[PDB]
């Protein structure tokens, strides 16, 4: 997971220590990558006057780049088209001479028939 | 630090690792020129030439050799959500006697075993 520490990182290095979340965004989108502005600020914020010595001399790993997240791909839920009570179904010209059938399962129909 | 050139070349890097962008030279000289930093051509340009294949972490150890990068893999699940069951089906078979038969005797005592 990289973020826009590096970007941080040539803001200062570049010879300017002051934290332009501008000037990360310009870095990002100087040779074309998509930065957001709002993501870039606030790990900015998370980073505001942290280890930068540190992270200079010995912090070759998660810097910048693709913003971890992922932010959805290839992933989808179970949900399509609801099926019906049981009955129904989806003949091809449905419209044509109304046909009372239905059987196929049968187990315990109420008996009852006090509706009144 | 003093280390600004190979610094900037390192960040260039791994900004330019895996995105919409590609690892060129001319894209390790604008992230430089973005920043305003002086790093010698030669680290650019050996950068850019050497890497674009080059996992990301390799950039630690470039100017020795490097090593690969593990990864992983996410994988769908689901299952049948059941919804309803039974339907009225009213049915009638035409049948009239019942465990009966229209002959019976003593009905015992059958050779019909072996």
């Amino acid at each position: 997971a990289m973020r826009y520490v590096a970007s941080y990182l040539l803001a200062a290095l570049g010879g300017n220590s002051s934290p332009s979340a501008k000037d990360i965004k310009k870095i990002l989108d100087s040779v074309g990558i998509e930065a957001d502005d709002d993501r870039l600020n606030k790990v900015i914020s998370e980073l505001n006057g942290k280890n930068i010595e540190d992270v200079i001399a010995q912090g070759i790993g998660k810097l910048a780049s693709v913003p971890a997240g992922g932010a959805v791909a290839v992933s989808a839920a179970p949900g399509s088209a609801a099926p019906a009570a049981g009955s129904a179904p989806a003949a091809a010209e449905e419209k044509k001479d109304e046909k009372k059938e239905e059987s196929e399962e049968s187990d315990d129909d109420m008996g009852f028939g006090l509706f009144d | 630090m003093a280390s600004v050139s190979e610094l900037a070349c390192i960040y260039s890097a791994l900004i330019l690792h895996d995105d919409e962008v590609t690892v060129t030279e001319d894209k390790i000289n604008a992230l430089i020129k973005a920043a305003g930093v002086n790093v010698e051509p030669f680290w650019p340009g050996l950068f850019a030439k050497a890497l674009a294949n080059v996992n990301i972490g390799s950039l630690i150890c470039n100017v020795g050799a490097g090593g690969p990068a593990p990864a992983a893999g996410a994988a769908p699940a689901g299952g049948p959500a059941p919804s309803t069951a039974a339907a009225p089906a009213e049915e009638k078979k035409v049948e009239a006697k019942k465990e009966e038969s229209e002959e019976s005797d003593d009905d015992m005592g059958f050779g019909l075993f072996d």
